[PDB]
């Protein structure tokens, strides 16, 4: 077409905040950044290579969309969240225009992730009505964020055989925040035998199934490697140096994702055992 | 559903209205009006022509502060038992639907 490019500029501008999300390739990608019910709104800039050229349309628009997109390939695509605004009815262009767009509350339920088996996307979307439609995408960063009080669950999980082995780990809560501190112990109840070696570990499951059809993909964030061994221990686990996700459970039931402590532990006869707890991460919010 | 004040005079027995939520802490961030609120205790039932009725409550409002104190992610319980202060005024500020 005759159109040198499809610019979208946010009005808030300099001023708004910006986001890293992960790609799959592992570059990081900065976004502007918003959350649920913020308005979303800008200007859509067309320019023209050549003024003075005739280019006829059958419209206009820019939308709004959140997306959940499952199994990399397509289309089980749907939009939980849609929003239209007519920038141009059928005609046409001669010289570069400028238009103004608006969204006034934008639901926006979900945060953005990007896994390896699902994504869930926001986005600006100018599209060009012809003939093959002119499309243009602009990405938006959604977070989820929630507030929980500082207090001490105490959980433990242990790892014990009966009375020969015996071990407990205690930590503080169940629910930790993204820059939270796991705060732990290891307490050696009961060591008739020997310990090989002894891990902690954080993973993330992420599951993508719809109905009976389901898939988990797990990742581990972080190991505590407590004991090469072999020979209690206080554990700090800092959840700000990772890059972990506030939990997402049942998401529009496409998908959700957890996160869980696993204590792994190896003895003398080789033989493993292994427990695992479920826990809530959730985003603070920045003020 | 912007925030509003609401002055319910005791009358006879109660403040005329029932209040339904969330038996848990905290929560989720959600906007109403475009301004973000943890999870919010809301009013169920309006007596017709009891004293919330008059005072201009409806059902479905959505309750920010209780005599002013923000219950924002408050539990049931806690809520119910600050309307119960016995005060013959309450003062609600709430978000109607
Ligand atoms: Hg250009
Ligand atoms: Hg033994």
């Amino acid at each position: 077409g005759p159109i040198c490019e499809i610019d979208v500029a946010l009005n808030d501008g300099e001023t708004r905040k910006m986001a890293e999300m992960k790609t799959e390739d592992g570059k990081v990608e900065k976004h502007y950044l918003f959350y649920d019910g913020e308005s979303v709104s800008g200007k859509v800039n067309l320019a023209f290579k050549q003024p003075g050229k005739r280019l006829e349309h059958q419209g206009i628009r820019i939308e709004f969309v959140g997306q959940i997109e499952l199994f990399n390939d397509k289309s089980n695509t749907h939009e939980f969240v849609n929003l239209v605004k007519e920038l141009a009815l059928p005609g046409e262009l001669t010289q570069s225009r400028s238009y103004d767009f608006e969204f006034m509350q934008v639901e926006k339920p979900y945060e953005s992730y990007i896994g390896a088996n699902v994504r869930l996307r926001y986005f600006l979307k100018v599209t060009i009505v012809r003939r093959t439609d002119l499309v243009k995408e602009y990405d938006l960063i959604v977070h989820q964020l929630a507030t929980y009080p500082d207090v001490n669950n105490s959980i433990k999980m242990e790892v014990g055989i009966e009375d020969c082995l015996h071990i407990e780990f205690e930590y503080n809560k169940s629910k930790y925040h993204l820059k939270d501190v796991i705060v732990g112990k290891i307490y050696f109840l009961l060591v008739r035998i020997k310990i090989q070696h002894m891990e902690l570990q954080l993973i993330k499951k992420e599951i993508t199934g719809i109905g009976p059809s389901t898939t988990t993909e797990t990742e581990t964030i972080a190991k505590y490697e407590i004991m090469d061994g072999a020979p209690s221990i206080p554990i700090r686990l800092f959840l700000a140096g990772y890059d972990p996700t506030p939990t997402m459970r049942d998401v529009n039931k496409k998908f959700s994702v957890r996160y869980f402590l696993n204590l792994v532990l190896v003895d003398e006869e080789d033989r493993r055992y292994f427990k695992q707890q479920e826990i809530i991460l959730w985003r603070k919010a920045p003020e | 559903g912007s925030p509003r004040v609401v002055r319910i005079v005791k009358s006879e027995s109660g403040y005329g209205f029932n209040v339904r939520g969330q038996v848990s802490e905290g929560g989720q961030l959600r906007s109403i009006n475009g301004e973000l609120y943890a999870p919010l205790q809301h009013v169920s039932a309006v007596l017709p022509g009891g004293a919330a009725d008059r005072a201009g409550v409806r059902k479905g409002d959505r309750i920010l502060e209780v005599n002013g104190v923000n219950v924002e992610g408050a539990t049931h319980k806690q809520v119910v038992d600050l309307i119960r202060a016995g005060e013959k005024e309450l003062i609600l500020t709430v978000l109607s639907v």
